[PDB]
DNA sequence: ATCAATATCCACCTGCAGATACTACCAAAAGTGTATTTGGAAACTGCTCCATCAAAAGGCATGTTCAGCTGATTCAGCTGAACATGCCTTTTGATGGAGCAGTTTCCAAATACACTTTTGGTAGTATCTGCAGGTGGATATTGAT
DNA sequence: ATCAATATCCACCTGCAGATACTACCAAAAGTGTATTTGGAAACTGCTCCATCAAAAGGCATGTTCAGCTGAATCAGCTGAACATGCCTTTTGATGGAGCAGTTTCCAAATACACTTTTGGTAGTATCTGCAGGTGGATATTGAT
């Protein structure tokens, strides 16, 4: 059953976290705009972690490498270190 | 033979989810996507497992936010249900276009 | 094996002031270390950019003072500046 | 010997705040103070923090805070909010709210 | 007897005041409300001149940017006008509440 | 220093022609009446949040003038980094 | 006799440079190759916004480049105006756009 | 009269090179002199916390390196990294 | 209205994951006493440029008029919500081995210091030139008809 | 379509602002060279904790049905654009001093170095408990009628 890691995404869970936002109906088509912007935020944190990683000559991205990547990117998170 | 109205299961789950605070996406899945995309900017890659939660905490917040003000802009347009264009104008807004 | 420090015991120590029959989770400890690493951060990078722009090669108090003020909103702000001020004083006269 | 902290009347580390200060490089030099003022300030800003989750913890019956508890005092607040404003907190949720067209006819 | 139909003018200025960049605001009249926003901080207060240029340089250049947001805001709910819902709904997604 | 002539109201020199023009200048085509106090209250919060900012920059250089610079660093300090003034 | 500058093959100044990361107190100590790949770095970025730069005073039947071309410069590039997207470029307007609706008929 | 630095006459240079009829204004040539002490304390800034982050006292060239990638977009990033690669590998054989 | 299907509420119970408690320990900060280096208020004064006055350039305020936009009403049809569960993917737990992290080593490179030269700034007085802002004159755009 | 009122686009000109120029000079640079300090790569290695996978758990892909939402069509009322009109306010250019900012002396304060005392992180072993997760039954909510 060939598929993406993308639509392991699935729709009850983008489902779940609209609900969380406070959303009572959701269009069709917002499944797949949601992988989309989800896609785009995952590859610039990841970028920029793995760029930590990189320049710690580590094979390893740990929660520190991310929670860096988060803070450049204006998205601090508080509970994994730092 | 019982059958709830359009919206009232709608209107639990804002309620129920609202109220808690677990991750509304499954851990495996969301571990292949990362791994997946950290493969086009290094190969041979390995994750701390505080790693992965990181991100995921951090994707999800992002989205439950996001799915706010997209929520404000349906409303905007005199409307009750998301459309893309409503998700297009709140991260153009953002400046993340 | 390396000591991790962390700020996790005086956010202890000021817990039991402020609440003594409650205590805290792990989770919500290293989030409550983040918060006062975070404005650390906040505080003395402010403080260091006040520095440079008056050619000083000291970070002293009033740098401390005006960083809080710049950084807070309006009450946190009053109010961590009186708790500031008050610590110094008390610290000075103490012998 | 008596710590700076006891000195200052502070459960915030004197000392380690000073030492902190110095291999940052924030400045060439650090006055006296200067880790007094600060290590107050985060002292100050900890317990309006654990005194609001504390109230958050009795209204939801419990004596254990948790990430819930930081999450619903610090954005029930004006203030701390507009302070940790693009901040996360993991495992926090977020504050119940339904925009009111999308409540049911009475 | 000759008249413009309501909307000629109009894009005639945009196309006019998108081609140039002098400030839009008059000077004196800018200067007198930083002046009196400032006293109202601290009194006995001077401003270099090149301070008031660059407040002002920076509040048109925020103001301008709004009304793109704003525009946006009212196109979205199919309407052409904006209206003080549209800068609401600008503010807020952009995170100024 | 004899008399020092007293400033109010002056949110009013921010004129509805000048606001037009800002509009256009942002690719507005049709304006409520009702945008002009809007952006009036939206134009002195702005400015309060950076001359707040500018005027602690100058207190803490014990100066009472405020400079290019001061303003210059309220900007970045607030996201709205200025080029063209020194900074 | 010879600069760092031309040793590096470099127009901007890596002396002044080493000078401006010392004094900046971004570490304890600076190496030799930094302010060299640094000023390299700030070469090149403002080798590129000025040729952009170039093109819209040319475009505009100009000789001088005013704060406008930057400015078309910049906003008319996907990178430099991601770069600066978060910057304001004093005396320099707007990219003349106009939403399609606005537009006259049909 | 105390000396006001700016990074003019390299601009200046660089624009020589590129539009040997071109000329620039005070103003304009302002907005470059920001523009280049922007893109500096940037870097520097970048360079600073990674090398903190790395428990590093130096900042070295693989330090400035990494910040470039941290802050420029996709194609300036890997056009500026050949140039500051460039003018590092040309430093160390020219002595 | 009533009636009934199902969701929600509160109380009480219980095992253990996850909290507090503890002592050794030792190692590494933080504090204490002595000698050294350095920064920046105060005192003074040159001198930039800020505040504050009168004359000229044109933008603002206000009333009128009606074009066309907004927002209400209605309505057909499309589209997303709700629904039941076997079925297939994720979760939980079990176990080697990559690699990260701890430690010691030694040297290439960095700091430090002290003449030695070069250069980037300004200042004075001059000298050149791109273009903004005026004119008139030829071609587009717009809206009535 | 045709006519025409009005904006727009050229082109050409000319003062003069503001830009490029240059000659004198200099202090603060950057450079050169020699002495001494050390950061971090580099190499060995110990033990987490990470990938992998088997077994146990359980959330979701499916298609069918229709309530109720979205969006097109239509229209009246009235807001907001255009424009004419009278003139008030801002802009531009030329004259007084508060305060900024540059020099210097001098001690109050921070650095440094070495020493001596304790605190805070870990690990060890065990010690303790708040509450998530389950039960039962009473009452609220929703939807059919
Ligand atoms: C509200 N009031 C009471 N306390 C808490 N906050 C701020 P201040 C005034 C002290
Ligand atoms: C004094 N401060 C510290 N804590 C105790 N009291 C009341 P709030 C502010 C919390
Ligand atoms: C709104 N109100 C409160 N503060 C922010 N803005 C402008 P003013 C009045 C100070
Ligand atoms: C800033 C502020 C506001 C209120 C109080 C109370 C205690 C009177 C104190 C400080
Ligand atoms: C000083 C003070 C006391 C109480 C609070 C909370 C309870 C709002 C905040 C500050
Ligand atoms: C409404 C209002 C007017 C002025 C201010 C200043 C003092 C910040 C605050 C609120
Ligand atoms: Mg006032
Ligand atoms: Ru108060
Ligand atoms: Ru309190
Ligand atoms: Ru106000």
């Amino acid at each position: 059953v060939l598929r993406d890691n993308i639509q392991g995404i699935t729709k009850p869970a983008i489902r779940r976290l609209a609900r969380r936002g406070g959303v009572k109906r959701i269009s069709g088509l917002i499944y797949e705009e949601t992988r989309g912007v989800l896609k785009v935020f995952l590859e610039n944190v990841i970028r920029d972690a793995v760029t930590y990683t990189e320049h710690a000559k580590r094979k390893t991205v740990t929660a520190m490498d991310v929670v860096y990547a988060l803070k450049r990117q204006g998205r601090t998170l508080y509970g994994f270190g730092g | 033979p019982h059958r709830y109205r359009p919206g009232t299961v709608a209107l639990r789950e804002i309620r129920r989810y609202q109220k808690s605070t677990e991750l509304l996406i499954r851990k495996l899945p969301f571990q292949r996507l990362v791994r997946e995309i950290a493969q086009d900017f290094k190969t041979d890659l390995r994750f701390q497992s505080s790693a992965v939660m990181a991100l995921q905490e951090a994707s999800e917040a992002y989205l439950v936010a996001l799915f706010e003000d997209t929520n404000l802009c349906a409303i905007h347009a005199k409307r009750v249900t998301i459309m893309p264009k409503d998700i297009q104008l709140a991260r153009r807004i953002r400046g993340e276009r | 094996k390396t000591r991790k420090e962390s700020y996790a015991i005086y956010v202890y120590k000021v817990l039991k002031q402020v609440h003594p029959d409650t205590g805290i989770s792990s989770k919500a400890m290293s989030i409550m270390n983040s918060f006062v690493n975070d404005v650390f951060e906040r505080i003395a990078g402010e403080a260091s950019r006040l520095a440079h722009y008056n050619k000083r090669s000291t970070i002293t108090s009033r740098e401390i003072q005006t960083a809080v003020r710049l950084l807070l909103p309006g009450e946190l702000a009053k109010h961590a500046v009186s708790e500031g001020t008050k610590a110094v004083t008390k610290y000075t006269s103490a012998k | 010997a008596k710590t700076r902290s006891s000195r200052a009347g502070l459960q915030f580390p004197v000392g380690r705040v000073h030492r902190l200060l110095r291999k940052g490089n924030y400045a060439e030099r650090v006055g006296a103070g200067a880790p007094v003022y600060l290590a107050a300030v985060l002292e100050y800003l900890t317990a309006e923090i654990l005194e609001l989750a504390g109230n958050a913890a009795r209204d939801n019956k419990k004596t254990r805070i948790i990430p819930r508890h930081l999450q619903l005092a610090v954005r029930n607040d004006e203030e701390l909010n507009k302070l940790l404003g693009r901040v996360t907190i993991a495992q926090g949720g977020v504050l119940p709210n339904i925009q009111s067209v999308l409540l049911p006819k009475k």
